């Protein structure tokens, strides 16, 4: 449930 | 933790490098939680697992959420100031 983005 | 600003350079077909996490709506800073080897953010060795990032060549993101973080940080091209501080 948690938010991680690869940028 | 002091700020510091950061320039990375990036190639039009790589990414910044990172991972981030947070944002307002999770009431915590954007977090880098991840940089990935052999690309701009590792290349330029200024930016660390546990950097918040406060803003980005002028934009703030102190208050943005993590969609629109991502957003703006995508949209960055070539030589690219971060202003950083370690959590």
């Amino acid at each position: 449930t948690r938010r991680e983005t690869q940028l | 933790g002091p700020i510091r600003k950061v320039l990375l350079l990036k190639e039009d077909h790589e990414g910044l490098g990172i991972s981030i996490t947070g944002g307002k709506e999770h009431g915590v800073p954007i977090l880098i939680s991840e940089i990935h080897p052999g690309q701009p953010a590792d290349r330029c060795g200024g930016l660390h697992v546990g950097d918040a990032i406060l803003a980005v060549n002028g934009v703030n993101l102190r208050d943005t959420k993590h969609k629109e973080a991502v957003t703006i940080l995508s949209q960055q091209r070539g030589e690219i100031e971060f202003e950083v501080v370690y959590v």
